């Protein structure tokens, strides 16, 4: 037998780590996503990217650690080690936001990996791949927002910087430029997070409180047996239960468990494509309706108007030390602000 | 021997690890022993956290600013403090602490007696202490005990009012001081008429007791109500509909005391935020109201000392800049502090006439200790980080403070609402236990099973 | 006096000693006879300390 | 038969189509009041007076909003928390300019959530189930009370409650940012790890059942077919499921136990969800987010800002900009 | 010994968690002294 | 079909090997941010190299193809 | 500050007040040590 | 020398982790 | 170093009552 299928073979021994062809890409891409952030968040700064201290040697602490994007001169540059901004220096690699593209692109072939191992395992074990088809969400979600977003602004600069406080500041950022929370791919992606943190609560709760007694422990976990024929709880007590409180109830348990999966997915997705129109400044930033009738009237206020007052804010507050590149100078007198803030 | 040869296992009990303390429900003894010991824990904090306090206490500095809770409470009850709150000597806070502290040894050592040695069950030992839940007229007597000692704990409040040096009085006439109460408010139409009022704005229960004389008078009347109570409950056994109403179980009964710890951890909650009377600003900082009426008042007086007509002063909105009306027409401070305007504070008191503030007054009779307490109270509002930088969220680091209100506040809102999630989850569990689905669904007999279709 | 910061740090020493060996004590098959007479003079010394403490407080 | 006896019969019968229930006599009425205010409130009703500065803020959809822009708006600030019940006010124009509707709806409201919850525990009772499920709504309802009525109660007003509606809805949110630096606070973070986790745990048990399915259905129709409502045996394979799984990771970070799977998707949101609800219940006395603006500094005394200096930035953009004719002192204080 | 049991599990998980909240806590530590104290 | 981790966890064996490994890992990164290595490799400034003395603007890189050079400049810069 | 007699035992007085959770992870210690039975 | 493919993974992350945590401790010790 | 002994040695406390009730076979 060719060396091809004595590969085969080790790569799918059953041990305590599956493998598989898929693990040849998915384990070097995401040790490397992972140990590229812990050796950046510890040791390294974006003093030179952005201004700013980003690691635990310059005395951050774990919320105000990040992997800064690169300074938006060097554009979409892939920025490879030995490429021509780096050159092949590490050290100088590290000042340019090198592990920002190092991070993102084998996070990306990283994920890519382990959608492929959900696949492989799947068509091993003989399951369908409804698995690997709901990880295409966390994928689109990754793809739209650290790659295509940037990649239709300026440079990775506007990407996000990978750390708690930095995603914190890219979330404002797309309220006072883009008004995001007014997107309706947002609010559909908001549905189905909510919506999937929902279905996740009330069916876990509707099960545990379902159950059938099959033991006489007053803790109720030891009475189930990974082999047994018999549903663990009663779906027609359920469905009695929430078709009366709520006025419907599943009835298909199949059913229940595909949309458990189409809820948070779909999402998700939709998220993405809005991120997608973002990319390109392609908001739903405003109603052009509201604003001629408030350009006109200067009595007519809704809360649309008052959150675009608090956008101006974010964007003139912010703009100066976030867009250092630009170098903006605004006097004092220019700021808007309200009576005495 | 065997890991499973005794009772302290889920195959004995029918209880997990993470349950563990469901075993004891039916082991008087040792259920004694966890009680007595727990109670110890709380004696051992309040008496080691006093002298941590203590040990950290730089006694000229304003207690607020250094991050105290037990000092205060032991302030407003007269101990340590003279005129506006000054701390005069320290000696009763170590007293409070180290008897405290030296009392826990002793709960502790009782509590780890009757957990581990003991008897485990009291019942074969002594009918007097043995006990079964479902015994009622058992249950009611010693509901009845501690009634009577909660009641006495109350005239012990009294007590210490009246004959033992009085309480921190924040309204004492010239001057906040420690004064004795002669004159409890005995009235029931003053007493039970804050137990009618509405929680509102400007109602506000009553977190709205605003002097000592209702605060002790009340204490009269729980004190007695209680050992009242406690008579009762050991001379009588429940009547029928009470038998009807109620779930009879050690668990029931844990449910219902969960729910009743809840609704005063929430009302706790409401008195540290609002009242400035039993907890006085002099100790906890200025109240969220207090601070925002007190930035008014400073920079009404400022710009009026710069010649400002500050009652004639029209802000950008067409309402006054300092001053405007309440919707029923009294003359309050203006800008966004108009919410606050049920604020009752002895530094501002001075300055309000019949139809509210008087301008006159306003004109003429600022002091400057009213100045120097609005500027205090405006610069130790009760906003800070949870890493206790003081002051708003945009500040910069440099003041490390956080309002005890504040840690008083989030603390038992907390606790109230976990003890709201537990009188939940206990008394739905022991009305299925008492009807006997705790554990699931009979499969042979399926109640729903049984039940007509919907449709 | 001064030798109270002595019998303080008695207290202190007899407390830690008291809580490691009291409940060891409680729940060990063997010596139990002795253990409890040790448990009687350990909290007899105790509540003497204090009391010894408390009334040369008002000394030093 | 009594007559009070078959109406409590009725009351709490197991038959009728929706339950009843003593919850249910409270939360039946409050929630009917409760919306039928909110959609005429929403549709007709005129401007607000939200911050109490006589500028009045449009919310309704005849008003000029759309279904977006649109909100019942917040009681004004001179009102703060005092009751402002209809009959408090000279006239329904006075009440409505006043923001009286939103009152009178989140408190309806409120009150019949809490009944909602109730009824929850007490039909799990009539149907010899557990009673945790009112457990878990207890989460999203804690959620309702801390927007509703514990941040107005801290901050002194129903004016800084969250208004009825979305862009509202934004706008109570970015002030409160402004105002508590709410991203920084450990309490909202573990309410998104709650979030994004059960939408995470509600994707992968989905698409973990889905992927066991036994075979009971041919190709041309819908494998939904293959489980009948009420059957005896379960309809996916849990072993194969599980052994997907343990592969997936690892044999030990898989579930095996249907009752410890289940009941780990229920807490994992509910808990991580009673922690948002905590958030905004103690924001609520002013108890912020982290704060570290400025805390890196250089050898000289320099400030070296990190990330949270940023945040701090866009929070001050909001700050000054916020309610911008309300504020005549340099604090905002509550 | 390559032999499993020799040193109890549980003493292995009291030391490590000990070993945890001592390294936790001096990062705490950290939060207000040196680099990153704002001081 | 390998040993369970807490057989080889509560072994002899793993604790003699690892009561050398573990601390000498630690003591290794403690040296490696102790001695200074830590800022050189990676670049990052120490508290004194943030700026020059009177200098308050970023050494901010504006120049894709010579940031290399950029930031040599501004190292140099640093008297 | 205590009374200065007492001031030997500040750092002892700073430690005590963490002692009762202590308890609440002895629990654990104890718990482990019977297996979770 | 025989080696497990658990193995290899277990220390490509013990391995830096403890190397960090004892870098992340020194620098609780840096002064500006 | 006062505070951190005061510490290990309070903190060893609860540890040594269960490994001493251990070794001697106590009713844990
Ligand atoms: C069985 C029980 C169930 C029955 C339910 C149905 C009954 C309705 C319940 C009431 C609903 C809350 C009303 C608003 C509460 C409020 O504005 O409370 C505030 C009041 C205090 O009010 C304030 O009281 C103040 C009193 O201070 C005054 O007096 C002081 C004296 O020192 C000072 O001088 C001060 O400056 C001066 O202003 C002023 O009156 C203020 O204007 C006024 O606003 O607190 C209080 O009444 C104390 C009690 C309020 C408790 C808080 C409730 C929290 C509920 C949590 C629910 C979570 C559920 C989760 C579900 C899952
Ligand atoms: C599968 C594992 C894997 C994958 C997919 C990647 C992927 C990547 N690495 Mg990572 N890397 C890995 C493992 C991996 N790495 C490991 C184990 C290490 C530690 C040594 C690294 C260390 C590392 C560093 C330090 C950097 C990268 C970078 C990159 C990126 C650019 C790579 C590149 O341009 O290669 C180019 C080379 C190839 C694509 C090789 C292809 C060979 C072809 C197929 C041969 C052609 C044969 C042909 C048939 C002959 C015909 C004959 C004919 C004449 C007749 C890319 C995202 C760079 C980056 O991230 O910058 C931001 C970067 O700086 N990697
Ligand atoms: C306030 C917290 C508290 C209290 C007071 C108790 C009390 C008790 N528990 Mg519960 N428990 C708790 C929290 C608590 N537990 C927590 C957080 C968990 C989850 C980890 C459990 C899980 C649990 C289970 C699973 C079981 C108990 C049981 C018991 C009882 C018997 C314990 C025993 O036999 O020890 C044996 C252990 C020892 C002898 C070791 C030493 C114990 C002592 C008390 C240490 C004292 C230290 C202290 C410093 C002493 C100084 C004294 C000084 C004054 C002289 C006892 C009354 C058992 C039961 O119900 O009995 C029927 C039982 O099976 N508990
Ligand atoms: C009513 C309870 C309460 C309140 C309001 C306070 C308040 C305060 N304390 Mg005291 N204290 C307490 C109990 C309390 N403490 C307890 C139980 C201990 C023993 C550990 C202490 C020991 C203590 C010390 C040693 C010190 C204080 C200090 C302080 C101040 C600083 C607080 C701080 O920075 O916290 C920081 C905030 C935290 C650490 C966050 C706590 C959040 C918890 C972990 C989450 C809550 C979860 C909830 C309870 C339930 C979860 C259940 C769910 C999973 C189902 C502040 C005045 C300091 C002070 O200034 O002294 C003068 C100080 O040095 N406290
Ligand atoms: C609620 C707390 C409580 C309760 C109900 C009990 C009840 C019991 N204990 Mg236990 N115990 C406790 C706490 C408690 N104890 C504490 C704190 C300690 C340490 C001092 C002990 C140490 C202990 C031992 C060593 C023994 C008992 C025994 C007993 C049994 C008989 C007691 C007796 O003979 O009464 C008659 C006693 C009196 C008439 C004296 C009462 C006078 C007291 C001291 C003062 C009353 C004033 C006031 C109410 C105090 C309030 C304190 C408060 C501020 C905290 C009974 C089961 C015995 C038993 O288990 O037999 C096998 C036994 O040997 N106890
Ligand atoms: C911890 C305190 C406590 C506890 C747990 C109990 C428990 C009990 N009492 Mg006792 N009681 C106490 C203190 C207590 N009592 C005191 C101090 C007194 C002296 C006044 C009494 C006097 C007393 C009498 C005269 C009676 C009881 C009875 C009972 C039993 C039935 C109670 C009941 O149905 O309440 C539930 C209350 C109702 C069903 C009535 C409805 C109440 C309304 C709807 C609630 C409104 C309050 C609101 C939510 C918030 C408060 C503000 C308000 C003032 C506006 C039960 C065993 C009865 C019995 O069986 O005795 C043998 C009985 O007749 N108690
Ligand atoms: C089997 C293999 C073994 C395990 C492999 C583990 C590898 C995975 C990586 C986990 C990284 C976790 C974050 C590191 C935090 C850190 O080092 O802080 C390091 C910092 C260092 O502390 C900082 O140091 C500076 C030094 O100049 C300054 O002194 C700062 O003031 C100070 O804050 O500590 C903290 O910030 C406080 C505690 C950290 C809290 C972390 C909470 C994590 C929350 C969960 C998030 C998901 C991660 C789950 C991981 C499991
Ligand atoms: C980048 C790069 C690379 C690589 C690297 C690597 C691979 C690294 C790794 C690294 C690593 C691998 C590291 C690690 C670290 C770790 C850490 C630092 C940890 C920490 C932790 C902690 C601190 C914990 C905490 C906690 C939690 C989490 C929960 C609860 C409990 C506690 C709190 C304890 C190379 C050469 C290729 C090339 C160039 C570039
Ligand atoms: C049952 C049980 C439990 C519990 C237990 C408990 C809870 C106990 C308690 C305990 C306690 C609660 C104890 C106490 C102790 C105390 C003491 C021991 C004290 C002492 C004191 C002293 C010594 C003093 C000193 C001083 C003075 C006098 C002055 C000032 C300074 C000083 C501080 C030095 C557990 C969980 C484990 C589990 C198992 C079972
Ligand atoms: C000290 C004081 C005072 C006084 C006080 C008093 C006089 C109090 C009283 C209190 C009271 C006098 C209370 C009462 C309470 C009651 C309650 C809390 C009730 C409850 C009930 C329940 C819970 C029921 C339930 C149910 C129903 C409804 C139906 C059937 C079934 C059952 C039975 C479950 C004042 C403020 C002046 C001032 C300050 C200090
Ligand atoms: C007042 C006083 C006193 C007292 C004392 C006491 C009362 C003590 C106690 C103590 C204690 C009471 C201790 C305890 C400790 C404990 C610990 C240290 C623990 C830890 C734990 C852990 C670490 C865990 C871990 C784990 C396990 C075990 C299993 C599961 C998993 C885990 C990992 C979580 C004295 C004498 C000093 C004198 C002075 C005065
Ligand atoms: C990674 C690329 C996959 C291409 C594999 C092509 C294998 S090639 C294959 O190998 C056999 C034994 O190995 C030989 O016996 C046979 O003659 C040859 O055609
Ligand atoms: O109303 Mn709604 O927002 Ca609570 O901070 Mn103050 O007031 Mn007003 O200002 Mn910012
Ligand atoms: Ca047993
Ligand atoms: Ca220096
Ligand atoms: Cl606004
Ligand atoms: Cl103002
Ligand atoms: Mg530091």
């Amino acid at each position: 037998r060719g060396w091809f299928d004595i590969l085969d073979d080790w790569l799918k021994r059953d041990r305590f780590v599956f493998v598989g062809w898929s693990g040849i890409l998915l384990f070097p891409c995401a040790y490397l996503a992972l140990g590229g952030w812990l050796t950046g968040t510890t040791f390294v700064t974006s003093w030179y990217t952005h201004g700013l201290a980003s690691s635990y040697l310059e005395g951050c602490n774990f919320l105000t650690v990040a992997v800064s994007t690169p300074a938006n001169s060097m554009g979409h540059s892939l920025l490879l080690l030995w490429g021509p901004e780096a050159q092949g220096d590490f050290t100088r690699w590290c000042q340019l936001g090198g592990l920002w593209t190092f991070i993102a692109l084998h996070g990306a072939f990283g994920l890519i990996g382990f959608m492929l191992r959900q696949f492989e395992i799947a068509r091993l074990v003989g399951v369908r791949p409804y698995n690997a088809i709901a990880f295409s969400a966390p994928i689109a979600v990754f793809v739209s927002v650290f790659l295509i977003y940037p990649l239709g602004q300026s440079s990775w600069f506007f990407a996000p910087s990978f750390g708690v406080a930095a995603i914190f500041r890219f979330l404002l950022f797309f309220q006072g430029f883009h008004n995001w929370t007014l997107n309706p791919f947002h609010m559909m992606g908001v549905a189905g997070v909510l919506g999937g943190a929902l279905l996740c609560a009330i069916h876990g709760a509707t099960v545990e409180n379902t159950l059938f007694q099959d033991g006489e422990g007053a803790s109720t976990f030891r009475a189930f047996n990974p082999t047994q024929a018999e549903e663990t709880y009663s779906m027609v007590t359920a469905n009695r239960f929430w078709s009366q409180i709520f006025g419907i109830a599943f009835s298909n348990k199949r059913w229940l468990h595909f949309f458990m999966l189409f809820v948070p997915v779909t999402g998700l997705w939709m998220s993405a494509i809005g991120v997608v129109g973002l990319a390109l400044n392609l908001r739903s930033y405003d109603f052009i309706s509201q604003e001629i009738r408030a350009a006109e009237d200067p009595e007519f206020e809704t809360f649309y108007t008052k959150n675009l007052l608090l956008n101006e804010g974010i964007r003139a507050w912010m703009a100066p030390q976030d867009q250092p590149h630009e170098n903006f100078v605004f006097p004092e007198e220019v700021l808007p602000r309200g009576n005495a803030l | 021997n065997s890991i499973f040869a005794t009772n302290r296992d889920q195959e004995s009990s029918g209880f997990a690890w993470w349950a563990g303390n469901a075993r004891l429900i039916n082991l008087s003894g040792k259920l004694l022993g966890a009680h007595v010991a727990h109670a110890g824990l709380i004696v051992f904090w309040a008496g080691a956290m006093t002298l941590f306090e203590l040990a950290h206490f730089i006694p000229e500095k304003p207690m607020y600013e250094q991050g105290l809770i037990l000092i205060p409470h032991i302030a407003t009850l007269g101990w340590g403090v003279g005129p506006g709150g000054e701390v005069v000597d320290t000696f009763p806070f170590f007293v409070v602490g180290v008897v405290h502290l030296i009392s826990s040894a002793v709960l502790g050592f009782g509590g780890v007696y009757h957990a581990i040695r003991g008897p485990e069950t009291l019942e074969e030992y002594s009918s007097f202490f043995g006990y079964d839940w479902k015994d009622k007229n058992k249950m009611t007597t010693i509901l009845g005990f501690h009634l009577i000692v909660l009641g006495i704990g109350a005239l012990l409040l009294v007590a210490k009012a009246m004959f033992f040096g009085g309480l921190y009085d924040t309204w004492a006439p010239g001057g906040g001081d420690v004064r004795v109460i002669t004159n409890p408010t005995l009235d029931p139409r003053v007493i039970f008429g804050y137990l009618l009022k509405s929680p509102f704005g400007g109602e506000g229960w009553i977190v709205s007791v605003n002097n000592l004389e209702d605060v002790v008078g009340g204490h009269i009347w729980i004190g007695l109500i209680c050992i009242a109570g406690g008579i009762w409950h050991i001379l009588t056994t429940p009547f029928g509909w009470a038998r009807r109403a109620f779930i009879w179980s050690g668990e029931a009964y844990l449910s219902y005391s969960l729910g009743a710890l809840s609704m005063m951890g929430f009302i706790a909650t409401c008195f540290v935020w609002f009242n400035n009377t039993v907890y006085p600003s002099e100790f906890y900082g200025p109240t969220g109201p207090e601070a925002s009426q007190a930035q008014a008042m400073t920079f009404l007086i400022r710009d009026q000392k710069l010649g400002a007509n500050v009652g004639s002063a029209q802000g950008p909105t067409g309402l006054g800049k300092y001053l405007m009306r309440s919707p029923t027409g009294e003359i309050i401070f203006g800008g966004e502090t108009m919410r606050f305007w049920d604020f009752r504070g002895p530094w501002l008191e001075p300055l309000r006439g019949p139809n509210g503030l008087d301008l006159n007054k306003i004109k003429n009779d600022i002091q400057p200790w009213q100045e120097r307490r609005a500027a205090e109270y405006m610069t130790h509002a009760p906003l800070g980080s949870l890493n206790s930088v003081g002051g708003v969220a945009t500040e910069i680091n440099s003041v490390n403070f956080v309002s005890p209100r504040s840690w008083l506040a989030t603390s038992h809102f907390v606790l109230a609402f976990f003890f709201l999630v537990g009188h939940l989850w206990h008394a739905g569990r022991a009305r299925a236990a008492a009807a006997g689905f705790e554990k699931g669904i009979d499969r042979e007999s399926e109640p729903v099973l049984s039940m007509p279709s919907l449709d | 006096t001064i030798l109270f910061q002595l019998a303080l740090a008695a207290l202190v020493i007899l407390s830690f000693v008291m809580v490691i060996g009291v409940p060891v004590a409680y729940a060990s098959p063997q010596d139990w006879d002795r253990s409890k007479q040790l448990i009687f003079l350990g909290s007899g010394l105790w509540i003497a300390l204090v009391l010894v403490v408390g009334v040369l407080n008002f000394f030093v | 038969a009594n007559l009070w006896e078959r109406f409590c019969n009725w009351v709490t019968s197991t038959d009728n189509r929706l339950y009843v229930g003593w919850f249910g006599v409270i939360m039946i009425p409050t929630l009917l009041a409760a919306t039928i205010c909110f959609v005429i409130a929403f549709i007709a009703a005129p401007p607000v007076d939200i911050d109490g500065i006589r500028e009045p803020v449009s919310g309704s959809l005849l008003y000029g909003n759309n279904i977006i822009t649109g909100a019942v708006v917040p009681s004004s600030n001179a009102i703060g928390l005092h009751f402002y019940p209809i009959w408090e006010a000279a006239s329904l124009d006075e009440w409505l300019y006043n923001g009286g509707p939103y009152q009178l709806i989140i408190f309806h409201f409120l009150l019949g959530a809490s009944c909602y919850m109730g009824r929850q525990w007490e039909l799990s009772y009539r149907l010899g189930m557990r009673p945790w499920i009112c457990v878990a709504y207890s989460a999203p309802l804690a959620s309702a009370f801390a927007v509703f009525l514990i941040y107005p109660i801290g901050q002194g007003s129903f004016s800084d409650g969250m208004p009825l509606g979305i862009s509202g809805t934004f706008n109570f949110m970015i002030v409160f940012q402004a105002e508590h630096n709410i991203l920084m606070h450990p309490f909202h973070q573990l309410g998104v790890a709650g979030v994004f986790g059960g939408a995470l745990f509600c994707a992968m048990h989905g698409s973990l059942v889905t992927s066991s399915l036994i075979r009971e259905t041919t190709e041309t129709e819908s494998a939904n077919y293959g489980y009948k409502f009420g059957q005896e045996e379960e309809t996916y394979n849990i072993v194969a499921a599980h052994g997907y799984f343990g592969r997936l990771i690892f044999q030990y970070a898989s579930f095996n136990n249907s009752r410890s799977l289940h009941f780990f998707l229920a807490a994992w949101p509910v808990v991580g969800v009673w922690f948002a609800a905590l958030g905004i219940s103690t924001m609520a006395f002013n108890l912020n987010g982290f704060n570290f603006n400025h805390s890196v500094i250089d050898a000289k005394g320099n400030v070296i800002n990190t990330w949270a200096d940023i945040i701090n930035r866009a929070n001050l953009g909001m700050e000054v900009m916020h309610e911008r004719n309300a504020h005549n002192f340099p604090l905002d204080l509550a | 010994m390559s032999e499993g049991g020799r040193i109890p599990l549980w003493i292995v998980a009291t030391v490590a968690g000990m070993g945890v909240i001592v390294i936790v806590g001096l990062f705490f530590y950290g939060a207000y002294a040196g680099l990153g104290s704002s001081l | 079909g390998e040993r369970p981790f807490s057989d080889i966890i509560t072994s002899v064996r793993y604790w003699v090997i690892h009561s050398i490994t573990i601390p000498a890992l630690f003591i290794a990164g403690w040296l490696f941010v102790s001695t200074g290595l830590a800022y050189d490799v990676f670049g990052t400034p120490r508290p004194d190299s943030y700026y020059a003395q009177e200098q308050r603007s970023i050494p901010l890189v504006t120049d894709r193809f010579e940031a290399k050079q950029q930031v040599e400049t501004f190292l140099e810069q640093l008297k | 500050k205590l009374p200065e007699a007492y001031a030997i035992f500040d750092p002892l007085v700073d430690v005590l007040p963490v002692i009762p959770v202590l308890f609440l992870a002895l629990a654990f210690v104890w718990q482990a040590a019977v297996g979770f039975r | 020398p025989i080696f497990t493919v658990r193995w290899v993974a277990v220390h490509t992350l013990a391995v830096p982790t403890i190397f960090f945590l004892g870098a992340i401790a020194a620098m609780q010790f840096i002064q500006r | 170093i006062a505070q951190l002994t005061m510490i290990a040695m309070i903190g060893i406390a609860g540890p040594m009552i269960i490994f001493l009730l251990a070794v001697r076979r106590g009713n844990l």
